[PDB]
RNA sequence: AAGACCAGGCU
């Protein structure tokens, strides 16, 4: 949180549907605490057998 | 017996899994609430990605 | 104490009606944006042939790039300035601008007319993904409305993908705004 | 992609690229990967058809769901890095007919581009004709609206719940409130506001209340506060025991009155409880007595509301106590539209010193315009448009973001059929003089939210109180 | 002291230094009955 | 916590006097009335009623502060007449014309009941 | 120099609501009128609340406020009754205050609807308006609620429970003639209700030398009171107003 | 270890020597009241109670102290501590205790914070000097710190949840200093810049354009009326 | 059988049979189940 | 929870109106029809029931003590 | 008692 460098914190073109680009808290973590997007889904993964 | 695990609220092995409005009603759980939460001594507690 | 005891009784307001202008400043702006969307298709174009010239001191990405943004910004103060003209004496808009209490004449060519490119880190949006902004748009397209121009103004919404553009324009100020302050106070620790 | 589809070795979980400049195919079963669905384009045409429709409209009594509109191959899951392979159409009604052609490859098509907010982002009404650093702040200050948390909250013991007297769904609805339950548990009050400047105490971020509907119960709300007490043993014969001190007779010498617990130690639910009063007489036994009973929060000027005795996983004598207080809305407590147009109440006027229109109505809010010309929410106004339109229509409104069906034409053309001017102007009296006001006022039925911040919770001041151990300076907080 | 159980809400006849178990049932979880004195509230 | 109770509106709190009367030194003829208690209701109504007084040459009201519960009135007359009488007048006429309209009131709901 | 002399049309009288046009008087007595409508009207409504027993899902104020709100019938004892402030007796008294009672219980399976009907009070005067009900909470099986309730005098300066009237219309030269409002453009504004120009023309053409002259009302009531004596007693309390200042202002002369 | 006390922020020298915790101060929201004068703060009758001045007994204001007194802390405007000469503090706010209620030259009478007082206002990021002005106080209902909107530019404050601290000067001296460098009024034009700091913002602007226009014609009424609300108006009418 | 601009009422059906289906926290549950 | 007694804005009882707004709506009267009918003219007595919540209902559910 | 972590607000 204390990072200085701006990169990490903006808004990534890939977060298209995956995150809200609109939710995010103000001050110290700004861009760095993301909200899921509604229809987003997260891999529960399996094994490629 | 080696311990015991947090259940996660209405999980497949939490006791409120496929019950309906009336038996969550019954039991003073407010159908509404998602879970995917935890109860740890007392206190609800929420793991974040 | 008195001037406000004069305004209970004209009274201020804001609405609709202040921001919805002229059918044919409509067509005017609607023109003007085809006429400059044209012109960036004519210049992409031109470098597509490999006639554009380099200007001096300049590579051939940053001219172009140079010229693109010349016609947007003319387009966009083309349009904002015919906006303004379109304005009525009874317009709230204008009376709160021409007297500088609040908003300016960026705010109002942004409500009535055109919101304007969306920059991130000084240069127009970059490509996130391989060769493209968005999985919506081609590969390898300079176009205005693939790299961050929006053409619709707040009043008339914005579509999907310049919704997006927008927010990424947002988060950069919101970003800068979050970082700068420790640095400006430790200089002025420092300087005390 | 054929096997995925039809689900038949691969799960749907699988994601599949190819990279073709650099030869190389890359399979993903890893688990952790973020992925959304979405409608598979066969040459021009959806595959999802009218048959489907009819059988998802009829999904009741048919056990026919999304699971088995996966199964059909209809839509698909694709991650991330597998969207660089994907061309995706913004609808299918607009980009996949023909036209002087940008793309015919399309491969998939979105469901619906409202989809990419959030949770606190799909309750803002027109988020596409506000500003996006306003849209940020309507998004964090959705988790501080006041309302009707969860529905058993009588039976909950928790610590600072706020719940609201009278919630109500917004007149003008976002179509994915349905499925975030917002007209289940509503945090806000759909309440009558004039953007005007009326006589300068609503100036900066201020806003003008009318007393009388808050006399009405206009944002009127409940705090609970609970506290929680264990008996313990630590030493051979140190124990905590609930019971009556007498006053004198404890380590503890103070003013306050202990007449309010019962022969247990307990104030009984009921009992009108102020600053010092003693909630749970604890005595520990000093190896005289030692008082750690607890007190009430300074102020907090409450009623106990429940009082619940247990057992720990010990086995001792626990006791937990819910005390509430009503707060109705003051000057200093915080007011948020759906926009990020948030403020403090300037001053609160009765209905006879409110403007009025001809019909007797009176606004409930005054919010300054000079709100509007730099923060740029015209949402703002097309929802206050829209909800003048809908309180007459008798329907709910529609503010999904991206529906090319609603414009700021249509919703004026609507309203001038009911007898009002077309852009929601109407001409106000002076609640004073009675006198006209020479310009016309925009008002509407707007959604607001009661925040969490009050001021009551926040005013504090020192005199000479506590002083810290160490550096004899005074205490912090 | 009467107890309200908090599962058959039956209530309990109890004392100090009595183990809380409803006589009913078994039940851990009591509840005090509003006391019999009385508050004033305006209609405000 | 700091809410003053409902009734500060409309009732004294005892010791106010409800009417104040002291001269203006700046003007020749002029006084400042201070009613405790009060709102716009009675002071429109007084300056609206002295406006019409041709012997009067100002006549105003304002409320010092709206979380406090007060009005001040500024009358200037010619030098021929007091501004206690102006005020004295302005009443009267205000309660002759208030009973008037109260009489043809009535008179009209009968008229309206009766056909 | 003098006072008006006003005349009363009478348009519409129903019980619910009184349309009436006052002519020839000033704007500032039209709005002190309109607004004693609101405030300075005295009627009866639920104020002192003691609640015994409460066993359903709203709390005690929460039962307390909505009795506040419930309007009751202050037809005739109204004139009759003292402000507790000035009752002569230390408690309350039928000069003074007017009791109610409360005792509901629900046995029955099916949910109960406590409703005004159920309030009884010690006197046939003040029964609760609505005597459909106005629903004061809901019961199931099992729940109770029993109360004790005073009800005393005030009007809406106190609290809006206090206040008789559910919205006063109020409007005066309905074609634009005073020009006390601009149109930035008239063709865009619904004509008034008392507007007496043609369909062709917006507004009345500017006249320099008007003042206002008609106003316009529509007095709608809450219950408590008829419409029709609602005005009357907002006139008869704003004499009274008028008198105590010209009394003690004597008494200052003095 | 003995380092990390001294060494870092909220160490010793930094965090106790150069700034510190403080009494008689209060926090709380802002909210606006046009009705104020610039160098006038709204302030709520509990902050007023809870803060105190120490005020020295003399012959002309020994009766003054006494009615304090006797209101002791129950009424708002008593005392709550009496301060003998030898030093020792009486406290009035748990009993009447009426033989100590006795008065004399020398004493000092800690009175509750009364209308005229002299406070220093400051908001916390204090940028520059204007940031932290002198005020007077005046006492208002309810529970929020009032000021003209005017002020608002000097200390960048707008009125969505923005608190306010408030420093009460406990000695006749700092109050005559502060009462002669930080007031208000001193303070209008900044050394920074030579600029006014203060101006005229918000519906107040707009309507002085408005106003100031050539189509405003004001009836006679309107024209008592304003009249009516300026402090500074000799008491004649201009000709119109 | 295409869908002939009846699209608005398609989409928010088929997206009420996911939500009705899936719901908001499947992701907590499914990682904890699995 | 439950119906208001009074509209906040002006003040007219619509405490009395949940129960038969709900039978004209079941009656298969439109909400416009329904609230026209029950004599609800101005929209800020309208938005009353037009966005209640009723959530006491709900409450009733579940079981009570004593 | 104190320390630690976390969340949030105003610039
Ligand atoms: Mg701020
Ligand atoms: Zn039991
Ligand atoms: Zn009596
Ligand atoms: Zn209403």
């Amino acid at each position: 949180r204390d990072g200085k460098l701006a990169k990490p914190r903006q808004l990534h073109n890939t977060l298209w549907g995956m995150v809200c680009p609109a939710e995010t808290p103000e001050g110290h973590a700004v861009g760095l605490v993301k909200n899921l997007a509604l229809m987003a889904y997260i891999s529960v993964g399996s094994q490629p057998s | 017996f080696i311990g015991k695990i947090p259940i996660m609220l209405r999980s497949t092995y939490c006791l409120l899994n496929g019950l309906t409005d009336r038996d969550l009603c019954e039991l003073n759980e407010c159908p509404l609430d998602p879970g995917g939460y935890f109860i740890i001594n007392g206190s609800e507690k929420v793991l974040i990605a | 104490t008195v001037i406000n005891n004069w305004l209970l009784i004209e009274g201020h307001t804001i609405g609709i009606g202040d921001s919805i202008a002229d059918s044919k400043t409509y067509q005017d702006i609607q023109n003007t944006i085809k006429k400059a969307k044209q012109d960036v298709i004519e210049v992409i174009e031109k470098a597509h042939n490999n006639e554009l010239e380099p200007t001096p001191g300049n590579t051939l990405r940053q001219t172009f790039e140079n010229q693109v943004n010349r016609i947007l910004n003319d387009a966009r103060d083309k349009t904002g300035s015919s906006a303004q003209k379109s304005l009525s004496e009874y317009n709230n808009f204008k009376s709160m601008v021409v007297s500088g209490a609040k908003g300016s004449k960026i705010n109002i060519s942004q409500v009535i007319a055109v919101v304007g490119q969306q920059n991130v880190e000084g240069k127009r949006i970059p490509f996130g993904f391989k060769h493209r902004t968005l999985p919506h748009f081609i590969k390898d397209d300079y176009g205005p409305e693939s790299r961050g121009f929006v053409e619709n103004s707040y009043l008339a919404g914005l579509t999907p993908t310049e919704f997006f553009f927008h927010a990424m324009g947002g988060r950069e100020g919101l970003i800068d705004t979050a970082v700068k302050t420790a640095e400006t106070g430790y200089i002025q620790r420092r300087l005390i | 992609r054929k096997l995925r589809r039809q689900m038949d070795i691969i799960v749907s979980e699988v994601s599949m690229i190819r990279d073709i400049r650099e030869r190389e195919i890359r399979i993903y079963t890893d688990a952790g990967r973020i992925c959304r669905p979405l409608l598979i384009v066969e040459k021009q045409k959806l595959l999802l058809k009218k048959r489907h429709i009819d059988q998802l409209k009829e999904r009741e009594y048919n056990n026919y769901s999304w699971q088995d509109l996966v199964a059909s191959g209809v839509v698909e899951y694709i991650d991330t890095l597998e969207e660089e392979t994907v061309m995706l159409a913004m609808t299918p009604d607009d980009l996949q007919e023909k036209e002087v052609a940008y793309c015919s490859t399309y491969t998939h098509c979105e469901i619906h581009p409202s989809m990419i907010l959030g949770v606190c982002a799909s309750i803002i009404p027109f988020p596409d004709h506000n500003q996006s650093p306003r849209n940020t702040y309507q998004s964090a200050m959705g988790k501080q609206a006041m309302g009707v948390y969860i529905t058993n909250f009588h039976v909950r013991m928790d610590t600072l719940a706020h719940v609201l007297y009278y919630p109500q769904k917004p007149l003008v609805t976002t179509r994915s409130m349905e499925y975030l339950r917002f007209r289940e548990l509503p945090a806000g009050i759909n309440s009558i506001v004039a953007i005007a400047s009326y006589t300068g105490y609503n100036q900066e971020d201020s806003v003008i209340m009318n007393r009388s509907a808050v006399d009405r119960g206009f944002f009127r709300s409940v705090f609970y506060r609970s506290y929680k007490e264990q008996e313990s043993k630590k030493g051979f014969d140190q124990e905590e025991v609930f019971e009556k001190p007498t006053r004198e007779t404890c380590q503890g010498m103070r003013h306050a009155i202990y007449d309010k617990l019962d022969d247990d130690g307990l104030i009984a639910p009921g009992v009108r409880v102020s600053g010092d009063d003693v909630i749970i007489g604890k005595t520990v036994t000093l190896p005289t007595k030692r008082d750690c009973s607890t007190f009430l929060r300074t102020s907090e000027t409450g009623i106990v509301d429940q009082v619940m005795v247990t057992l720990n996983q010990e086995g001792y004598k626990f006791c937990k106590i819910r005390v509430r207080s009503v707060r109705i809305p003051q000057i200093g407590d915080k007011f948020a539209s759906r926009h990020g147009q948030k403020g403090t109440c300037g001053i609160q006027y009765r209905q006879e010193d409110m403007p009025f229109t001809c019909e007797g109505i009176t606004p409930d809010i005054i919010i300054n315009p000079h709100a509007i010309p730099s923060r740029m929410t015209i949402g703002h106004l097309i929802e206050c448009l829209q909800g003048k339109v809908s309180a007459n229509k008798g329907e709910i409104g529609d503010a999904t973001p991206f529906n090319d069906a609603v414009n700021v034409q249509k919703i004026s053309n609507l309203l001038s059929d009911y007898g009002y001017h077309l852009r929601g102007n109407e001409v106000l009296y002076n609640g004073f003089t009675g006198r006209k006001i020479t310009s016309q006022i925009f008002i509407g039925p707007t959604y607001y939210q009661r925040l969490k911040h009050m001021v009551d919770d926040k005013i504090h001041s020192r005199a000479r109180g506590p002083i810290q151990i160490l550096n004899r300076q005074p205490m912090e907080g | 002291m009467i107890y309200i159980c908090g599962e058959c809400h039956t209530e309990n006849e109890i004392k100090s230094r009595d183990p809380i178990r409803c006589r009913e049932c078994g039940y851990r979880i009591m509840y005090k009955k509003r006391t019999k004195r009385l508050v004033v509230f305006d209609a405000r | 916590m700091n809410a003053p109770p409902a009734f500060e509106s409309f009732l004294l709190f005892e010791g106010e006097k409800k009417i104040t009367i002291n001269k203006d030194t700046k003007v020749p003829n002029a006084c400042l009335f201070t009613i405790n208690k009060e709102d716009h209701t009675l002071g429109n109504i007084i300056k609206s009623q002295l406006l019409k007084d041709p012997q009067v040459l100002f006549a105003g009201y304002k409320v010092p502060h709206p979380l406090e519960h007060k009005i001040i009135i500024r009358v200037q007359t010619t030098p021929d007449y007091s501004p206690q009488e102006a005020f004295t007048n302005a009443i009267t006429d205000l309660i002759s014309e208030l009973s008037l309209l109260e009489e043809r009131f009535r008179v009209a709901i009968k008229d309206k009941q009766e056909g | 120099p003098y006072a008006n002399q006003p005349t009363v049309r009478i348009t519409e009288l129903t019980d619910e609501n009184v349309k009436f046009i006052i002519e020839n008087t000033d704007l500032a007595v039209a709005n002190s009128i309109r607004r004693v409508f609101i405030a300075e009207v005295p009627i009866i409504a639920i104020d002192w609340v003691q609640i015994d027993a409460n066993s359903s899902v709203l709390h005690d104020e929460f039962i307390a406020h909505r009795l506040g709100l419930i309007p009751l019938i202050s037809d005739d004892i109204v004139d009759k009754l003292q402000y507790s402030r000035d009752c002569t007796c230390e408690e309350f008294c039928p000069e003074c205050s007017v009791e109610f009672t409360l005792d509901v219980r629900c046995n029955e399976d099916q949910t109960r609807h406590v409703t005004s009907r159920d309030l009884i009070s010690n006197s046939p005067r003040v029964i609760p308006v609505t005597s459909d009900d106005i629903l004061i909470v809901k019961l199931r099986k099992g729940q109770e609620l029993r109360l004790r309730a005073y009800a005393k005098k005030g009007f809406g300066k106190e609290h809006a429970k206090w206040n008789p009237t559910a919205g006063v219309a109020f409007e005066y030269d309905p074609d634009n003639a005073l020009r006390h409002t601009v149109y930035p453009k008239p063709e865009e504004w619904p004509k008034s209700e008392y507007s007496e120009l043609d369909e062709d023309e917006s507004q009345a053409p500017y006249d320099p030398n008007g003042k206002p002259e008609r106003f316009y009302y529509n007095v709608e009531s809450c219950g408590s009171l008829r419409p029709e004596t609602i005005v009357l007693s907002a006139l008869s309390g704003l004499k009274k107003k008028l008198s105590d200042l010209q009394t003690q202002l004597s008494h200052e002369i003095q | 270890s003995l380092k990390q006390r001294l060494k870092g922020k909220e160490g010793r020298v930094r965090g106790n020597l150069m700034g510190k915790r403080v009494d008689f101060s209060a926090r709380t929201v802002i909210t606006p009241d046009p009705n104020l004068s610039i160098d006038q703060v709204g302030v709520p009758r509990s902050i007023a109670a809870n803060m105190t001045f120490a005020e020295i007994v003399t012959p002309f204001n020994i009766d003054r102290l006494q009615e304090l007194v006797r209101r002791g802390n129950s009424q708002y405007p008593g005392a709550k501590y009496i301060i003998r000469d030898n030093g020792d503090r009486i406290d009035l706010r748990f009993h009447p205790k009426p033989s100590d209620l006795h008065l004399q030259t020398g004493y000092k009478v800690e009175r509750h914070m009364c209308d005229g007082d002299i406070v220093i206002f400051n908001r916390q990021p204090t940028l520059h000097k204007m940031s932290m002005m002198g005020h007077r106080v005046r006492i208002l209902p309810w529970s929020t710190f009032r000021l003209n909107l005017s002020v608002t530019t000097p200390y960048n404050a707008d009125f969505d949840g923005d608190e306010m601290n408030l420093h009460l000067p406990q000695s006749l001296e700092t109050r005559a200093e502060i009462q002669e460098l930080a007031m208000v009024p001193r303070m209008i034009v900044t050394p920074q810049s030579n600029r006014p700091v203060m101006g005229i913002v918000q519906d107040t602007l707009t309507a002085v354009r408005k106003f100031t226009k050539r189509d405003v014609f004001l009836e006679r009424g309107e024209v008592m009326n304003l009249l009516m609300f300026l402090s500074t108006w000799d008491g004649k009418v201009p000709q119109p | 059988e295409i869908t002939p601009d009846l699209w608005q009422e398609a989409c928010w059906i088929v997206i009420s049979s996911y939500f009705d289906e899936k719901g908001l926290v499947r992701q907590q549950l499914d990682s904890f189940d699995e | 929870m439950i119906i208001p007694v009074r509209c906040f804005t002006c003040g007219k009882i619509v405490g009395n109106k949940w129960e038969a707004y709900l039978g004209l709506l079941q009656a298969e009267y439109t909400e416009g029809d329904a609230l026209d009918a029950l004599g609800l003219k101005r929209y800020c007595c309208r938005r009353m029931l037009l966005a209640h919540v009723d959530l006491i209902e709900k409450l009733l559910n579940y079981a009570p003590l004593e």
